[PDB]
RNA sequence: CGGCCGGGAACUCAAAGGAGACUGCCAGUGAUAAACUGGAGGAAGGUGGGGAUGACGUCAAGUCAUCAUGGCCCUUACGACCAGGGCUACACACGUGCUACAAUGGCGCAUACAAAGAGAAGCGACCUCGCGAGAGCAAGCGGACCUCAUAAAGUGCGUCGUAGUCCGGAUUGGAGUCUGCAACUCGACUCCAUGAAGUCGGAAUCGCUAGUAAUCGUGGAUCAGAAUGCCACGGUGAAUACG
RNA sequence: AGAACCUUACCUGGUCUUGACAUCCACGGAAGUUUUCAGAGAUGAGAAUGUGCCUUCGGGAACCGUGAGACAGGUGCUGCA
């Protein structure tokens, strides 16, 4: 894909990793069931203040040798094509082509 | 529907807004792109125009509103019929 | 005695039988065979070899099963209790073969393939 | 035999029967006739008219037939007036639950009819 | 003294049989007494991918990375064994993990 | 098929009867592979049957299937240029298996409760030749000696 | 038709993995990238040193990548010099601490890659593509492979409409699983396009497999 | 009264390496042949079963939107960032699937038997609460060990008695749970209530030669959540091939 | 091999222009961390916390911002190059 999406992925990646903690102990006091509810609300404003891209829900795995936004497998981190290449060109180690 | 434990959700920048059109009585209508805040019974009586997506819709907030999102009073497909 | 042992597979099912001369009483898993096999077809394939060697009244066989369903648990009881008479006398060959009780089905389940919903059935096609 | 009004089959097992009423389904039937201390499976003959009146009590606690009807209607009509999307739909008489219209929406759009 | 696991992982079946026998055979030279080798389940990962980049839905390969797990248990250790041990290496890509009790 | 090389597959004897007509009989009403039921039902039709009829518990069977088993059949045929029905004799396996497969039609397609006593009424009434396989049995003769002007072709 | 690739159909049979190391789900797909970023910083720092093959090994905390080149006195310098410079950069891109062997290929000629290498340079170096596969078929079997097979492909000559051409000496069976074919591939970009060529070499077959 | 625990390497099993099956033997057919049919023995008999493997070439087949590339075209915009909307519309047509139309069944109670997989920003047991989706506390498990996870069809007992039904579940109102900055357009699931069409389907047309068709459940990839699709696993298990 | 947002390539509107993404050059500051307001957000104004490492003590490296350029960028057409 471009170039634009893929810098706009480490982007989100960046900001994630950033804000982390705020974010769990937010949603902790958020979600807390012995709370005060008056700190439950402001928990939950100040959830909203937090930047967007910082919810680890908002980012899409893609390949990381092409960008593929779709066939993403988690194993080896590759689209469907770059993986049938590399296991082809036998650089993931153990992949071979199976019939059972 | 959102979890009662979590409470009606709203914006903060809704939030602000209406609070100080409500406390200074101000009838300006409030010029919104936020479709997913719940309407709450403060905002009774106020004019907010929430964007559909090419353009504000003004909505008068009453009574019977109280509890549904604001995104539920302006469509955003046109549909004039086929024949 | 002598505890004759014979093993016994059918589909995915695998049975352990040891043969003991006595009384005619067959436990299977710790249980009879009226409580493990309510379905008489079963118990009728489990007593299929006694009867042609006609000694089922005069052994006593223990049978333990993992594996598969009732019917092929059944039958790799039969296979099992074949081989175990025939490690109890070795004449009986030609009859159990004869009979067909000493094959051991190889019929398997065949593996889903890609592009046929199931093993053989293919997508309806559509001319046009 | 006569429950707000119905005229409950006198042939078929108590709790069936009463799942005749409009608002008593299988579940509230269940509770209806356990709450009064009938067994489900004695049927409306050799039910003497005290027990039919025990379930009469029982049943008259939920709320059943022309009332229920008019707080559908009520809470129809509700959507309607207020102009919200649900109400557009009830007044296109189109799938209002978010189902796909494209195609295979005629329960709510009614029998076909060709261009 | 409890006994010492290795659990040996490998892709490929010789190699871990190599690594394997190497152990076991030092093991049994210096003194100690082993219980193995033990051939636990292997495990057996599969992929189905598209092979053809633009539609052609039922052109596919189907790929695996088989697992082999080795399980040598050595009790009552030594000091010599224990040295021995350490100063023999293995064949790389052989994944070793010691359990110790 | 093209080849013409066809290995029958072997059956096994019921269970209660011992009788490879009975197995049969028991696949032909079997649907979906359930096996258990249908044999439940098969049993079930034979005990009221032979509690009806009063005989022994394989003959009343045989007496049905002799009453519906088809001699002659039509087959389509194409010989010169017009479309023949050609009378063809049926070979005995093939006898057995249309009159089981009509039996268990007609009895799939009766009033009464529960398929054993379809199956019961309809062997019944095979027996007694008033019953729609047998209805059926008779048409097919009936066409096939119509036409028996073209049995050559 | 579409032909499956002779060294993936053949891999475990008779040909090794390129890499070989054991990882678990954790940190597979982060060797594997890696090991891209590892091989492609190599294969272009050393475009012009014949390299045939980067086997990439990760011993413990470590990586081992060995460069089988045909030219190992211009991969290595003058006492080691350009080793260490390579191995500095490799422990750079992969973390880890790195370490780099040489393997010659005794006989060039043989070997796919590099075959497939040479008549790419020619092609984009203006030679006659006929007389380039022709001539690299021809060493191949004095070197002595049992056969050789090269495929040209795409605009020869710039040709408005490309087309394909393949020359095949000895025998090249890519049905038999046992037989030992090397094949590798290479694609020139020249001033009318990309030129793909694809080389085939049978070098015998092997019974006892050995993996 | 549980392989549980001392104990035993017997058996299932777990892999790794080997033996075995080749018309090898017998009889017949056949041209002193290839070959075919039948038989013995055998776990398997004639390619034992299934898969990977796709010749020279045809379709200027499809993909410049995975990628790389020639030529063209834009450069305060055909490049870049953001919020809301759309890809989910709806008079209609075509294609592929799921559910049924009931009694070989629905409902209720008790009860039995699998296989293959996944799990660390993960699977999540036990105990308590909730009608339920779930919640609180929290063991264990980078796993033949812990969890997902009770398989369903079946069997036994009762009821239903051929109804538009105790069949069918669409639609719809109310009230909920979870994930998630956020479920209005536009999620999944739960409970309560409503019970459309449908009573076996024209011409025509599709799949299938045996553990196959048919039927019943289970798992995985993608994934914070979101399969009736895709890919795999097993349980029961046929009819027919005269030509 | 899985569109609420993100994906997203489409539309409305708000914005930027050596640029979201690189290499080079010059200048100025470690980066980084915490909070206020305006705005739908993108950004704008600010404020405290901030002096990290080699350091041949000449200053450098990483990092950020500014400024001019070569250039970046294109999911834009041709699968009949
Ligand atoms: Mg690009
Ligand atoms: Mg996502
Ligand atoms: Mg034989
Ligand atoms: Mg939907
Ligand atoms: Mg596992
Ligand atoms: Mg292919
Ligand atoms: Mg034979
Ligand atoms: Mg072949
Ligand atoms: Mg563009
Ligand atoms: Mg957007
Ligand atoms: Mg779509
Ligand atoms: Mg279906
Ligand atoms: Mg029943
Ligand atoms: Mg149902
Ligand atoms: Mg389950
Ligand atoms: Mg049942
Ligand atoms: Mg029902
Ligand atoms: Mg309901
Ligand atoms: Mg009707
Ligand atoms: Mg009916
Ligand atoms: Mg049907
Ligand atoms: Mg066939
Ligand atoms: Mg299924
Ligand atoms: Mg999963
Ligand atoms: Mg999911
Ligand atoms: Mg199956
Ligand atoms: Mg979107
Ligand atoms: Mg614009
Ligand atoms: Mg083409
Ligand atoms: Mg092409
Ligand atoms: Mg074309
Ligand atoms: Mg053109």
């Amino acid at each position: 894909a471009k170039q634009s999406m893929k810098a706009r992925e480490v982007k989100r990646v960046a900001l994630a990793d950033k804000y982390f903690a705020k974010r769990a102990e937010l949603k902790a006091i958020i979600s807390d069931v012995n709370a005060s509810d008056e700190d439950r609300w402001n928990a939950v404003l100040k959830l909203q203040t937090l930047p967007r891209d910082s919810s680890p829900s908002r980012q899409r795995n893609r390949c990381r040798q092409t960008g593929r936004p779709h066939g993403f497998l988690r194993k080896f981190g590759l689209s469907r094509i770059k993986v049938r290449e590399a296991a082809m060109r036998g650089e993931i180690p153990g992949l071979k082509k199976a019939s059972w | 529907p959102r979890s009662l434990k979590k409470g009606p959700f709203i914006d903060l920048h809704l939030l602000k807004k209406v609070e100080k059109a409500v406390e200074s009585g101000d009838k300006k209508p409030l010029r919104t792109w936020s479709r997913r805040s719940t309407i709450f019974p403060n905002m009774i009586g106020l004019t907010i125009a929430v964007h559909n997506g090419r353009q504000h819709v003004p909505v008068f907030v009453t009574d019977e509103m109280v509890g549904h999102k604001l995104g539920e009073f302006a469509p955003t497909r046109t549909y004039r019929g086929h024949a | 005695e002598n505890q004759y042992y014979g093993t016994g597979r059918r589909k995915s099912s695998a049975a352990r039988v040891f043969i003991k001369p006595g009384n005619g009483k067959i436990v299977i898993n710790q249980r009879s065979l009226e409580q493990y096999f309510g379905r008489e077809t079963a118990r009728m394939v489990v007593r299929q070899p006694l009867e042609l060697v006609d000694m089922v009244e005069k052994l006593d066989l223990y049978i333990t099963v993992k594996g598969g369903g009732i019917s092929g648990q059944a039958g790799a009881i039969r296979h099992g209790i074949t081989r175990a008479l025939m490690e109890y006398d070795e004449s009986l060959r030609s009859e159990l073969r004869k009979a067909g009780f000493v094959t051991r089905d190889a019929r398997q389940v065949e593996r889903k393939k890609v592009g046929l919903r199931k093993a053989r059935r293919r997508p309806q096609f559509s001319k046009r | 035999a006569r429950i707000a009004g119905i005229n409950i089959p006198d042939h078929k097992h108590a709790v069936i029967a009463l799942t005749s009423i409009y608002g008593v389904g299988k579940t509230r039937s269940k509770a209806i006739l356990a709450a009064a201390g009938i067994a489900e499976d004695v049927k409306i003959s050799e039910l003497s008219e005290g027990q039919i009146d025990t379930l009469r009590d029982e049943v008259a606690k939920f709320v059943v037939e022309g009332d229920l009807r008019r707080e559908i209607s009520m809470s129809i009509k509700r959507l309607m007036d207020l102009g919200c999307y649900r109400g557009l739909r009830h007044r296109r008489g189109l799938p209002v639950r978010g189902q796909r219209t494209k195609t295979n929406a005629r329960t709510r759009k009614g029998p076909r009819k060709p261009i | 003294n409890q006994r010492i696991r290795i659990r040996l992982k490998a892709f490929d079946h010789r190699l871990i049989d190599q690594a394997t026998a190497e152990i076991v055979e030092t093991a049994k030279r210096t003194g100690a007494q082993v219980r193995g080798p033990i051939p636990l389940p292997t495990r057996k990962e599969r992929f189905t991918v598209l092979i053809s980049p633009h539609v052609n839905k039922d052109a596919r390969d189907q790929y695996e990375i088989r697992t082999h797990l080795r399980l040598v248990d050595i009790v009552e250790p030594t000091e010599k064994t224990v040295d021995a041990l350490m100063r023999l290496d293995l064949a790389a890509g052989v994944d070793v993990q010691i359990s110790l009790g | 098929p093209r080849r013409r090389v066809i290995g029958q597959r072997k059956i096994l004897p019921d269970p209660k009867f011992g009788s490879e007509l009975l197995a049969k009989f028991v696949n032909i009403l079997m649907v979906d592979g359930k096996k258990s039921t249908a044999e439940s039902i098969v049993y079930s039709a034979l005990e009221t049957l032979a509690q009806r009829s009063g005989k022994s518990e394989l003959e009343a069977f045989e007496v049905a299937l002799e009453n519906v088993r088809p001699t002659v059949e039509v087959k389509s045929r194409r010989v010169g240029g017009s479309t023949y029905q050609v009378p063809v004799e049926v070979r005995p396996v093939r006898r057995n298996a249309l009159a089981m497969r009509w039996i268990v039609e007609a009895a799939r397609k009766r009033g009464d409760k529960s398929m054993a006593l379809r199956l019961a009424n309809e062997l019944s009434d095979a027996a007694e030749n008033k019953g729609t396989a047998v209805k059926k049995r008779e048409d097919v003769h009936r066409m096939a000696e119509a036409n028996k002007a073209f049995a050559h072709y | 038709g579409q032909k499956v690739h002779p060294n993936g159909i053949r891999l475990g049979i008779v040909k090794p993995w390129n890499s070989t190391w054991f990882a678990n789900t954790k940190e597979f797909a982060d060797n594997l990238d890696s090991d891209f970023k590892v091989r492609q910083y190599l294969t272009k720092e050393l475009a012009k040193a014949s390299v045939s093959r980067i086997v990439i090994e990760r011993p413990a905390k470590s990586i081992r990548v060995t460069i089988h080149t045909a030219r190992p006195g211009i991969v290595i310098g003058k006492k080691g010099e350009d080793v260490e410079k390579l191995r500095k950069v490799v422990a750079d891109i992969a973390g880890v601490p790195a370490q780099i062997n040489i393997a010659e290929v005794r006989k060039p000629e043989l070997d796919a890659k590099l075959v497939a290498d040479s008549i790419t340079s020619q092609l984009e170096r203006r030679v006659m593509f006929r007389r380039a596969m022709k001539r690299t078929v021809q060493n191949a079997m004095r070197l002595g492979a049992k056969g050789i097979k090269v495929e040209v492909s795409g605009r020869l000559g710039g040709a408005e409409i490309a087309r394909t051409e393949w020359y095949r000496e000895g025998r090249v069976p890519l049905h038999t699983l046992r037989a030992d074919i090397d094949y590798n591939t290479s694609e020139a970009h020249t001033t009318y396009g990309v030129i793909g060529v694809k080389v085939w070499i049978f070098k015998g077959e092997i019974l006892g497999g050995m993996a």
